[PDB]
């Protein structure tokens, strides 16, 4: 087929400072290429129509350009009302294949997670199970890899992802560390830990708690 | 005025079949060339098909090559798409896109689109969920400043609503969007940011499943 | 051998016509084996790939003349490519497409051989200019940007700026006319346009039809052909999947052996199969024989005659 590539998978930039993303094709599409908008939550809207074209209503600032394989799209100023996910259509006679999208988003005071963990519910202790949730919350930028530790020793099984992109007011993430495990497996063990792991704190941050503590 | 308004299915456990619609109005119908494009939640769109003004030069992405087929009926004003042994890779939601001029002409873009007719594909049947969560907030565990959230389990499909003291707290409020269990339903989690002297936080996590029209209100007030 | 050296042009374009789907026509013409099978008669066919025509997303109708600015531009880009395939010594076999198409298919090959003659196989005239139409489309009007007695009574039509017309009134054959509109068959008897519409054909016999358009373009001088085909011209019940199919046209027999004598004159160098439109089968049986008489006609004009061929050896060992 024709394989599109989005150059950059996820960036963020500044509210000001351009952004320039990369849509290489595989073989020459030849001024086919349309850029999109989703704004996740909503329809994608149509941007550029023929790798330039700045299809009408579309604000000045996109500027994309490029023919033959590889495409542009320069947005010269961002305007954060512009953070949303870009895409890449290739439209010619039919693959019609999109691109992989392009997350982006804007900066703000770089801040460290707030992480807390929290044991399994009392209800659920009548139920057959064990939820150890841990939550981060107002954190910059993406990056924390969480771990969980069965006082001290490595899990598996439990790990699981729960992300937020990015907040709409004060423009942050969140993570919540989703752990589920079985009855046998919860009292066999009281301190439960989640492990940050962010720029910010170089050190990462461990929390644990003790069974019926709470 | 250009509404493409979707129709058509949503669940389907097995790998069985399905026939959406989208019932174009404002343009006229049998000059645009229409086409289907899917979206699983959270990740980038794909092309699933498109057809002409006339229904012929139907062509489909290299996934659905012979499973599905478009048909289109010009005189009712419908984009008929017959999805058949569903992969359960199909977990997308289905849009109908027009084709942003005049011809059908084979090459062109995608002006305006409908949205909707999210297909889920699943083994499960429609079910309420099974919230079952807890916070020690705020205790003195570690921190004076500990959050208060909730977690939603078992529930399916896609999507619900929690809110927050019948919807009244939005500080912080940070619903998780749902995550695909290992037991082929749905977990979400959504949180507060309560501390220690706030007294007058009676918070109701008001969840609610209207796939299944159950609503499960879990009292959280700060406990021992 | 000097003919049958094919330069293959794809030209997969249908903004000259209403809502189109012709553009497919180079998609299903090679499909169908188009190059494969021209290879087995001794022609040197080079294929010359589809043209990427780049897209014109803005491009607003003139006067009534529907997107013009994008047939234009394709044309001019085809033409470029046709006197790139004609430079070579080639015979410049464009197939498409829509006779929107020809402007480009001629004017290129214009370019290289000034003094070329043209054979439009077409049901229709397609003569009409961007005043005289009535539907606005510009597969209806590609020989009135091409000649030279029109100069005038085309307007500066957007796109077609590059359009220096070409063949004389006397330089282009019409065989097989059956749909002419009152504007076409005034322009058509004005400037004296030698014409063989079905009615001469049933009167003459496609074998006198073909001797006298050879004698009217062959005779003075030696001259370069263009067949410039259009599959609507023969009749609908051997190519159904044509964009404006009318009855009554030239059989399947009369198709090939207009090919045919036009062949055996060796002076073909330049050939357009156009208005191949799978989209308008109405069963996949009938996309499949527009296909298949498009490619045997499109064979027949390069040596594959009827009585059979054979290689220049002794079959008898
Ligand atoms: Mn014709």
């Amino acid at each position: 087929d024709i394989q599109m590539t989005q150059s950059p998978s996820s960036l963020s930039a500044s509210v000001g400072d351009r952004v320039t993303i990369t849509c290489r094709a595989s073989q020459g599409i030849s001024n086919y290429l349309a850029w999109y908008q989703q704004k996740p939550g909503k329809v994608p809207q149509l941007l550029i129509s023929a790798a330039s074209t700045l299809q009408s209503g579309v604000p000045s600032r996109f500027s994309g350009s490029g023919s033959g394989t590889d495409f542009t799209l320069t947005i010269s100023s961002l305007q954060p009302e512009d953070v949303a996910t870009y895409y890449c259509q290739k439209y010619n006679s039919a693959p019609r294949t999109f691109g992989q999208g392009t997350k982006v988003e804007i900066k703000r005071a770089d801040a460290a997670p707030t992480v807390s963990i929290f044991p399994p519910s009392s209800e659920q202790l009548t139920s057959g199970g064990a939820s150890v949730v841990c939550f981060l919350n107002n954190f910059y930028p993406k990056d924390i890899n969480v771990k969980w530790k069965i006082d001290g020793s490595e899990r598996q099984n439990g790990v699981l992802n729960s992300w937020t992109d990015q907040d709409s007011k004060d423009s942050t993430y969140s993570m919540s560390s989703t752990l589920t495990l079985t009855k046998d497996e919860y009292e066999r063990h009281n301190s439960y830990t989640c492990e940050a792991t962010h720029k910010t704190s170089t050190s990462p941050i461990v929390k644990s708690f003790n069974r019926n503590e709470c | 005025e250009v509404q493409l308004v979707e129709s058509g299915g949503g669940v389907v456990r097995p790998g069985g079949s399905l026939r959406l619609s989208c019932a174009a109005s404002g343009f006229t119908f049998d000059d645009y060339g229409m086409t289907w494009v899917r979206q699983a939640p959270g990740k980038g769109l794909e092309w699933v098909s498109g057809i002409n003004w006339n229904g012929g030069s139907t062509g489909y992405a290299d996934s659905v090559k012979g499973r599905f087929t478009i048909s289109r009926d010009n005189a009712k004003n419908s984009l008929y798409l017959q999805m058949n042994s569903l992969r359960a890779e199909d977990t997308a939601l289905y849009h109908c896109a027009r084709d942003r001029r005049r011809g059908s002409y084979g090459s062109d873009a995608f002006d305006i689109w409908g949205q909707g007719t999210m297909v889920t594909v699943s083994s499960a049947k429609t079910t309420p969920p099974s919230v079952y969560p807890l916070a020690p907030g705020s205790a003195a565990q570690t921190n004076s400043m500990v959050t208060l959230g909730c977690l939603v389990k078992g529930y399916f499909p896609e999507p619900v609503t929690v809110t927050w003291n019948s919807g009244s707290l939005s500080s912080g409020v940070h619903t998780f969007p749902a995550v695909l269990e290992s037991d082929l339903y749905t977990l979400s989690s959504s949180v507060t940011v309560p501390s220690s002297p706030r007294p007058s936080e009676t918070v109701t996590c008001n969840v609610a499943h209207p796939a299944s029209s159950t609503k499960v209100d879990k009292k959280i007030v700060p406990r021992d | 051998a000097k003919s049958r050296t094919i330069g293959i042009i794809g030209a997969p374009f249908s903004k000259g016509q209403p809502r189109g789907g012709v553009e497919e026509g180079p998609t299903v013409l090679r499909k169908a084996g188009l190059l494969e099978k021209l290879k087995e008669q001794e022609c040197d066919v080079k294929d010359y790939g589809d043209l990427p025509f780049a897209d014109i997303p803005n491009d607003s109708p003139f006067q009534i003349v529907k997107n013009p600015r994008s047939v234009g531009k394709a044309s001019e880009q085809l033409a470029g490519k046709v006197a790139e395939v004609k430079k070579n010594g080639r015979i410049s076999l464009v197939l498409g497409g829509d006779h929107s198409l020809a402007i480009g298919s001629i004017s290129g090959h214009a370019r290289v051989h000034p003094d070329l003659g043209v054979i439009w196989v077409d049901a229709h005239t397609d003569i009409n200019t961007p005043l005289t139409t009535t539907s606005g489309n510009l597969h209806g009007q590609p020989v009135s940007f091409l000649l030279k007695e029109l100069k005038g009574k085309i307007p500066d039509v957007p796109g077609f700026s590059w359009v220096t017309p070409c063949i004389s009134a006397k330089d282009i054959v019409y065989i097989g006319l059956r749909d002419v509109d009152p504007g076409e068959h005034y322009i058509l008897k004005t400037l004296g346009i030698k014409y063989f519409s079905m009615t001469e054909v049933d009167r003459l016999g496609i074998g006198k039809v073909m001797e006298e358009t050879l004698s009217y373009l062959l005779g003075r001088k030696k001259r370069p052909i263009h067949l410039s085909f259009d599959v609507d011209g023969l009749d609908p019940s051997f190519t159904p999947a044509t964009g404006t199919p009318v009855v009554g046209g030239l059989t399947y027999r009369e198709g090939l052996y207009i090919t045919e004598e036009i062949y055996k004159t060796g002076l073909l160098s330049g050939l357009d199969i156009m208005e191949v439109n799978p989209s308008l089968g109405k069963t996949p049986e009938e996309v499949t024989r527009t296909v298949n008489t498009a490619v045997a006609i499109t064979l027949a004009c390069f040596g594959l005659a009827r009585e059979g061929n054979h290689k220049p050896i002794d079959y008898l060992n």
